[PDB]
């Protein structure tokens, strides 16, 4: 019996950056979620909609996983309704979203010494961004009343910065893994459910 | 868009790279003061050399911003650091004459030697030498042989120096809008704005004035008891109405008297509290040490120390393998790292010093929330008032009793308790005078008030009037006696210590109402209370982004410098000090002199 293949996505051995995370789509499959409670060391696993426990005897039809990389104190800014750099201008979830938020921690997988800067993030953005939205523009952010030309310098900066990550950092300010799961119910047959 | 949404977007950018980049500047510093190589120090100065030049690029960006655009107190705050210019006002020139003359000042006193009379084969250093003649010898022209050795060697090749550093320091000032390098240095206590908190850079002479008034009685009677006492070890070279001889207070310079305990003891048959052999016996280490004063800290309502202190922290000297530098210091490399550099021994001393680092440790990880501009101390006084604190609770013998280190049948008398307080007023109350001296001379010389040909004069007649010391023999305009000391040769300011003292007893009496304290302030201990914790929290989570009136008030309730706690703490002392001098003179007269 086909299982769904959620092994190739907590278990990859390299993940995205935020401002362009992986959405990966499910169906045509059986999905057990015991599995899923391996990795015994969470940070967070919360539940919005469905319960963790009844999510077995549930059919739907299709099932969205999203992939990225966060810092520690940034994890409570992946759930509806909240504000701030993550949840304006890289990743916006709906506030009736119905699904999962996994996040658990990366020191030893994501962090050199020396610094990785592999992983980067957006910090300026003309607009806020609407829900299961990507930009992976990198055009040059204009913050005063003079044409920028694309060249930085004076009110001209570049919009994406990196982390840095180090091993003899904080909790706060370590790697964390984050996967978002999201189940729609369209008018489509049900297809994708549990044993 | 309007300048204010452009400056918050600079910030924004700054924030960013400047924290990574005094990362690894740190962790470079870090590395070379646990180890010591050649590559280390190479590391470490690359790593400053990059921030400095990373700081001065960004100052020069923060100019385009007009200051009167912005109104936010928070916003305002950062740009104000970031639009100082310092040094950079001068000409290149002049900027390296007046680095030429630090170095030069620095590298003097700092390899200074004295060498003993007709025997070129023997010559001595300030720190070892000098200084154990000047601490442990009871003879009377020993000390005064280095005492006017080190000011004649050392001290009449610095005042040429010094001269011009006053000259060129002082066009600094004017050039950054200033009136001289005094009202430079007292720029740090001003504050501009906020209605009911303003604070002016010229109160603060009138504060301190008004506050020294009331410390003279307590002063004038520890002098006349110290004058009495020390009248039995050199019995014909001091006056009974007279001033005290600068050569014979146990330092140097004289701004401790903590060396004259052995010879101005009460009663010296009971001895003190040591509890360095019940460490011993009941196999103590440094581990135990930290964790002790970790459970002191929790029981307040303070949080635990993090993962990464009881890991990346070094509490032992490593022994002949590496080679570190022996001086406790707090860390806080930043992002959430915080370590003690310690060579930690059993002894009372360092169980003191354990609680003196967390306590600076527990007050970095206060406001780790703040901006990166915004994270120090209110002023530069807060810091340590709240490392002493700490260390003065955790001696009482209540404490000790608690943590079993003392004996359950242990009774306290009534002549310790007098042992103990003339112990810490020869150390607390001995220096205030002598700060408020070298502050005022200094504020003095750099306004224009003393003509550079009675510069030493006065040095000498306001030693004899507020300090009551007399100098042994004469001295004229080819020494610089004040430049003799680290904090004058070396540029640094020392009103620091004044306001400190000053705070600490402030905080202790605070902290102690609210902990339902009953009896003298001095058995006070703040164990097992939540509430003195959370008032204490409430001014340490702060930080700089608030002025230092009301980070006051949120602790004592008023937002001025006050004396009246000091002398609540020391009121038994005076009481035994006025029985004790019945018989003798209390004051000095401004005459006398060892060499008329
Ligand atoms: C601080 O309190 C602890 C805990 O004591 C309990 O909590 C107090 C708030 C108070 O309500 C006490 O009556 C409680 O017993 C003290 O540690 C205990 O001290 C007692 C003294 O007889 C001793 O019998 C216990 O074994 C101790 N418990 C331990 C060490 O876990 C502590 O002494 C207090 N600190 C002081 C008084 O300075
Ligand atoms: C720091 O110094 C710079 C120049 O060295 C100052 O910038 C100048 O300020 C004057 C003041 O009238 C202006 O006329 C100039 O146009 C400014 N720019 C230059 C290039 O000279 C700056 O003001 C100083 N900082 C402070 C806080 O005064
Ligand atoms: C993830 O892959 C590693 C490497 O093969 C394996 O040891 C581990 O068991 C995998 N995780 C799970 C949950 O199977
Ligand atoms: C730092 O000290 C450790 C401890 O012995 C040593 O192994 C290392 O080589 C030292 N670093 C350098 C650059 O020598
Ligand atoms: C100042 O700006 C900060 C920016 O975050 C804002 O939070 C704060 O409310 C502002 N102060 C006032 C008094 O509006
Ligand atoms: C502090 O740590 C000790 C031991 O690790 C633990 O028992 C205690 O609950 C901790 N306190 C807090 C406030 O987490
Ligand atoms: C201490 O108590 C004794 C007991 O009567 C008393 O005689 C003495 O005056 C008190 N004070 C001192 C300083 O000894
Ligand atoms: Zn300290």
């Amino acid at each position: 019996t086909n299982l769904c293949p959620f092994d190739e996505v907590f278990n990859a051995t390299r993940f995205a950056s935020v401002y362009a995370w992986n959405r990966k789509r499910i169906s045509n499959c059986v999905a057990d979620y015991s599995v899923l409670y391996n990795f015994a060391p969470f940070f967070a696993f919360k539940c919005y909609g469905v319960s963790p426990t009844k999510l077995n005897d549930l059919c739907f039809t299709n099932v969205y996983a999203d992939s990225f990389v966060i810092r520690g104190n940034e994890v409570s800014q992946i759930a509806p309704g909240q504000t701030g750099n993550i949840a304006d201008y890289n990743y916006k979830l709906p506030d009736d979203f119905t699904g999962c938020v996994i996040a658990w921690n990366s020191n030893k997988l994501d962090s050199k010494v020396g610094g990785n800067y592999n992983y980067r993030y957006r910090l300026f953005r003309k607009s806020n961004l609407k829900p299961f939205e990507r930009d992976i523009s990198t055009e040059i952010y204009q913050a005063g009343n003079k044409p920028c030309n694309g060249v930085a310098g004076v009110n001209c900066y570049f919009p994406l910065q990196s982390y840095g990550f180090r091993p003899t950092y904080g909790v706060g300010h370590q790697p964390y893994r984050v996967v978002v799961l999201s189940f729609e119910l369209l008018h489509a047959p049900a297809t994708v459910c549990g044993p | 868009s309007t300048i204010e949404e452009q400056a918050k977007t600079f910030l924004d950018k700054f924030n960013h790279e400047a924290e990574d980049l005094f990362y690894q500047s740190s962790l470079a510093s870090w590395n070379y003061n646990t180890n010591i190589t050649e590559e280390n120090v190479q590391n470490m100065n690359n790593a400053g050399d990059k921030w400095s030049a990373f700081l001065k690029e960004q100052s020069t960006l923060a100019q385009m911003y007009p200051l009167q655009e912005i109104q936010n107190l928070t916003v305002k705050l950062q740009l104000q650091a970031l639009q100082q210019n310092g040094s950079s006002v001068l000409s290149e020139d002049k900027s390296k004459r007046l680095n030429t003359i630090l170095n030069t000042m620095s590298t003097i006193y700092s390899t200074g030697k004295v060498c003993n009379p007709d025997n070129p084969q023997e010559c001595l250093l300030l720190e070892p030498g000098l200084n154990e003649i000047m601490a442990n010898s009871l003879d009377y022209n020993e000390r005064l042989w280095a005492w006017e050795s080190w000011r004649s060697e050392v001290g009449k090749q610095l005042r040429p120096l010094y001269e011009e550093y006053v000259v060129l320091k002082n066009e600094m000032a004017r050039a950054n809008h200033y009136e001289d390098y005094g009202d430079y240095w007292r720029g740090d206590y001003e504050v501009n704005g906020v209605d009911g908190y303003d604070y002016s850079r010229g109160q603060l002479i009138e504060d301190v004035e008004h506050t020294f008034e009331e410390i003279k009685p307590l002063y004038e009677h520890l002098h006349a008891y110290v004058r009495a006492k020390l009248m039995n070890a050199y019995p014909s070279y001091i006056s009974p109405i007279g001033c005290l001889p600068a050569h014979l207070l146990g330092d140097m310079w004289g701004r401790f008297w903590t060396n004259l305990y052995s010879l101005t003891v009460p009663f010296g048959q009971k001895p003190n509290i040591d509890v360095t052999d019940a460490m011993v016996d009941q196999a103590w280490d440094a581990q135990r040490i930290f964790k002790e004063a970790e459970k002191f800290f929790v029981s307040v309502g303070l949080p635990n120390m993090t993962q990464g202190f009881w890991e990346n922290s070094m509490l032992t000297d490593p022994g002949n393998v590496q080679k570190a530098v022996c001086h406790p210091t707090a860390w806080d490399l930043g992002k959430g790292d915080f370590r003690i550099l310690m060579c930690t021994k059993v002894t009372m001393d360092d169980f003191l010093t354990a609680h003196h680092e967390m306590g600076h440790i527990q007050y970095d990880m206060a406001y780790a929330a703040q901006p990166f501009l915004l994270r120090n101390g209110a002023n530069e006084g807060f810091h340590e008032a709240v490392g002493e604190i700490m260390s003065l609770s955790a001696a009482t013998p209540k404490h000790l009793k608690s943590i079993g280190l003392l004996s359950p049948d242990f009774q306290e008398d009534n002549e310790t308790e007098i042992n103990f307080l003339l112990k810490q007023a020869l150390t607390i109350v001995g220096t205030l005078p002598f700060t408020y001296m070298l502050e005022k001379w200094r504020w003095m010389v750099f306004k224009g008030e003393i003509p550079k040909d009675q510069w030493m004069k006065k040095w000498w007649e306001m030693k004899r009037e507020i300090v009551g010391v007399v100098e042994p023999v004469p001295h004229d305009e080819t020494y610089c006696d004040p430049a003799s000391l680290f904090h004058v040769s070396n540029d640094y300011s020392f009103i620091r210590y004044y306001t400190r003292t000053l705070y600490q007893f402030q905080f202790q009496e605070a902290l102690c109402q609210a902990a339902k304290h009953e009896g003298p302030l001095h058995k006070c201990d703040i164990s097992n209370s939540t509430e003195a914790g959370q008032k204490l929290f409430n001014m340490l989570r702060l930080g700089k982004s608030e002025p230092w009136t009301l980070a006051l008030e949120n602790v004592v309730g008023a937002k001025n410098m006050n004396v009246r706690p000091l002398l609540n703490y020391f009121e038994p002392l005076f009481t035994w000090l006025k029985d004790q001098n019945k018989n003798s003179f209390v004051g000095w007269s401004t005459d006398w002199s060892p060499y008329a």
